[PDB]
RNA sequence: AAGGGCACCACCAGGAGUGGAGCCUGCGGCUUAAUUUGACCAACACGGGAAACCUCACCCGGCCCGGACACGGACAGGAUUGACAGAUUGAUAGCUCUUUCUCGAUUCCGUGGGUGGUGGUGCAUGGCCGUUCUUAGUUGGUGGAGCGAUUUGUCUGGUUAAUUCCGAUAACGAACGAGACUCUGGCAUGCUAACUAGUUACGCGACCCCCGAGCGGUCGGCGUCCCCCAACUUCUUAGAGGGACAAGUGGCGUUCAGCCACCCGAGAUUGAGCAAUAACAGGUCUGUGAUGCCCUUAGAUGUCCGGGGCUGCACGCGCGCUACACUGACUGGCUCAGCGUGUGCCUACCCUACGCCGGCAGGCGCGGGUAACCCGUUGAACCCCAUUCGUGAUGGGGAUCGGGGAUUGCAAUUAUUCCCCAUGAACGAGGAAUUCCCAGUAAGUGCGGGUCAUAAGCUUGCGUUGAUUAAGUCCCUGCCCUUUGUACACACCGCC
């Protein structure tokens, strides 16, 4: 896949903020629902995903038409040392308030 | 202050509709409330025919759903204000409530 | 191909518009009442949404 | 008012999302144990009720398992934030909910037991559970 | 299939070797032997292409010709 | 082969028909680059299959990778990606060629290995569905009989829609199916209620009568929840209930199960839904991110885009629509419904009142309605009442075909649809055959929903007008039970 760093990074963020993601099965959508401010479509979105699962830092779980990437702890270390992030901040899904 | 306020309750089961009325009724009765009757808007009745097979293969056997939705709804009446006199609306899962002030 | 051809063609209608919301197919689909949802999928999910036989 | 859909369209569309959520709850859950899912919707906050048998399965490392779910449950339906709780409830008598059957005779088969033992187990236990 | 055309051939590129295309005198004079893109998202980094006949921005796109 | 019973997917007696004409549409064949394909009672207006594009699976061409990941090469002195111009192309596909710019580790190449496929296999399968079969049938336990496959129970008889019941009984006690059950329709001037339903009454009106009424006649005119400023629920809506049980009477019957008739009653058989054991090589892999195997996977059977095809016609068949006319057609007036839809997660596309313009299709402004609130009191058709026509291929029929005007769409040619003016073809009730049907039924007649940007000759429902014949039979077509015969058991489409 071609998707510039950038486009990486943030689909790769929005996992950290929070250990899920859920997207739409469409590859014609001009923009992901969340994240449209950074303007990656749901083709690089969905792809990148698929790239977390064959290297197994995700769960992939396939509704009607939706996905719903669950992070993994081999995927909260891989993101942290892809991030830089400090061996202290995680996701939400991981660690709520405590 | 004076409010006029109209809860509508709509569900699917005549049963629970008419428990969720009846329990609002006895309570504002209990707190002398003056209620308009329970008035029930006609049931409306969703059907829709499907061809029972997969394949289009058979004798042309239909399947008919039904949905009935069935509506009713109160009109509660006091000198006082009454959001602050009944606020929770003790109903059970499968019944929506509607509360509008007479101004809309 | 490019962004110019890939999806230039128009689907504000047709049947190329409409996709089953689960099995994603394009025929036997029930638009009433906002289903968007395949001929076999509906009888699959009747009773799940809450669509019952009464005759 | 206009911006609220009609009364057909949104109970359509609340058994839609029962449906919906039945569906992905089935697949995501269906080795922990799961069963059927109930939904008491208010305006204010909506519950999720998950009928499962090993309930403790379901609820991951402190929660995490139920934290993952309802994080994913928000994001695909749209729900505002903290505006909807997904609980677990274990069923009473497993053995009477004939869909954790179908799943105890799948892990048996999926195993490789015997066709026939493994039904004739099902349906000792099953009259059993009575 | 025997399809009538041939296999269509796909691009290759040049693989140049260092670009180099600007140069110094006099043990040192910063000078360019191209040409800028005056655009804001061309910026000064990039510069314009040398056709025979005009000139091409790489991010522009902007072409600017003689006539 | 016999005995008994049953069914308008059988007949009788009839009705409407179909088969004959034209046309719509679906099959076969022919033609074609392709005319994608499945299916042959239980396929052929079926795949919700009304295809301009998409759909699409077919044909002619052209792009893209949306080939994860591992390993090995290559590489910040550059892995690689886009690109204005000209040539090229159907194309404003940098697809490719000349030209250099440009991104920078995301890729590229090779080997394994993914992944996708409306690709093959429904004779590998799941699920669903059809059919045997909606007939009344099916099965353990213990006991009895048999060496055993098996048998009895599950029956001589009467009765029933029904192995439904009464009874006889080496069987007894059960289970499923039938029934019971759920929804719908018919009645409740009884209860609960109603400005998102009305009715009466009263007050303002408007019009007629006025001789003279006057509590006169009409009003879908306005008001009396615009809260002190009327009542009521008959009509409408929908809940709780009640109501019908072969209950009462007469007769038949073992006087049992029940049957016939009659009274009172709204109702003395309202329609559906669900629906057993066992099975079919019945249909679907073209519903599915249901699926095993096999095939393909970069010059792709993936996916996208352009165009064509799915409509193509010496012909045969099936479902239908319109008709062949006067019980009719045309013109005008009057007059009555019920189902049910209506503004979109994605998704763009709603129902429409009113005013104006136009002859029409339509167009232009203003609203209302997410709905017992607006369309809408759904001013529907047929029917009814007046006009013209006059038994002729005629004002029946409107196929074919020319010209013009609009609407939808990116696009209307192989005519999308609609409107107007011209053309008025077969067709004068249809052979052999053959379908459906017993009461608000057949049929006539329109209106909704689905498909729908545009749309119904289809289908699913609704109302309106509304009958003839029959209350029987086993003759034909079959079905169930018993006895019977069998050289059949792939079970008579058998065997030989
Ligand atoms: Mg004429």
């Amino acid at each position: 896949m071609l998707m510039p760093k950038k486009n990486r990074i943030a689909i790769y963020e929005l996992l950290f903020k929070e250990g899920v993601m859920v997207a739409k099965k469409d590859v014609h959508m001009p923009k992901h629902p969340e994240l449209a401010d950074k303007n990656v479509p749901n083709l690089h979105v969905m792809k990148a995903m698929q790239s977390l699962k064959s290297r197994g830092y995700v769960k992939e779980q396939f509704a009607w038409r939706h996905f719903y990437w669950y992070l993994t702890n081999e995927g909260i270390q891989y993101l942290r040392d892809y991030l830089h992030l400090p061996p202290e901040i995680v996701p939400a899904t991981l660690r709520r308030s405590r | 202050a004076i409010h006029r306020i109209r809860i509508t309750l709509t569900s699917r089961n005549v049963k629970s509709l008419e428990k969720v009325c009846a329990d609002l009724i006895r309570g504002a009765k209990e707190k002398n409330l003056k209620v308009k009757g329970p008035v029930r808007m006609p049931t409306k009745t969703l059907r829709i025919t499907t061809r029972k097979t997969p394949c289009g293969e058979g004798s042309k056997t239909w399947d008919r759903f039904q949905m009935r939705i069935h509506k009713r709804l109160i009109d509660l009446h006091s000198p006082s204000e009454i959001v602050k006199q009944i606020t929770s609306i003790s109903i059970e899962p499968g019944v929506e409530v509607e509360v509008t002030i007479a101004d809309a | 191909g490019h962004q110019q051809l890939y999806w230039s063609h128009p689907r504000k209608f047709g049947q190329g518009s409409r996709s089953c919301r689960v099995c994603s197919n394009r025929h036997g689909l029930i638009r009433k009442y906002g289903l968007n949802m395949c001929r076999q999928c509906f009888r699959q999910y009747a009773k799940d949404i809450g669509f019952i036989k009464l005759d | 008012m206009a911006v609220q859909i009609s009364k057909k369209r949104k109970f359509v569309a609340d058994g839609i999302f029962k449906a919906e959520l039945n569906e992905f709850l089935t697949r995501e859950l269906a080795e922990d144990g799961y069963s059927g899912v109930e939904v008491r919707v208010t305006p204010t906050r909506t519950e999720i009720i998950i009928l499962a048998t090993r309930t403790q399965n379901v609820l991951g490392e402190k929660g995490r398992r139920i934290r993952e779910l309802t994080a994913v449950v928000q994001k695909r339906f749209g729900f505002p934030e903290g505006s909807v709780e997904l609980y677990a409830e274990k069923v009473a008598t497993r053995g009477l909910c004939a869909i954790a059957q179908a799943e105890s005779l799948r892990y048996k088969l999926l195993g490789g037991l015997a066709v026939r033992r493994a039904c004739y187990g099902v349906l000792r236990f099953i009259m059993e559970s009575g | 299939y025997t399809t009538p055309k041939k296999n269509k051939h796909k691009r290759k590129k040049v693989k140049l070797a260092v670009l180099k295309y600007y140069k110094v005198d006099e043990n040192g004079k910063i000078s360019r032997l191209r040409r800028e893109c005056p655009s804001d998202e061309c910026g000064a980094g990039v510069f314009m292409a040398s056709h025979f006949d005009r000139h091409y921005c790489g991010k522009c796109c902007l072409t600017y010709c003689f006539n």
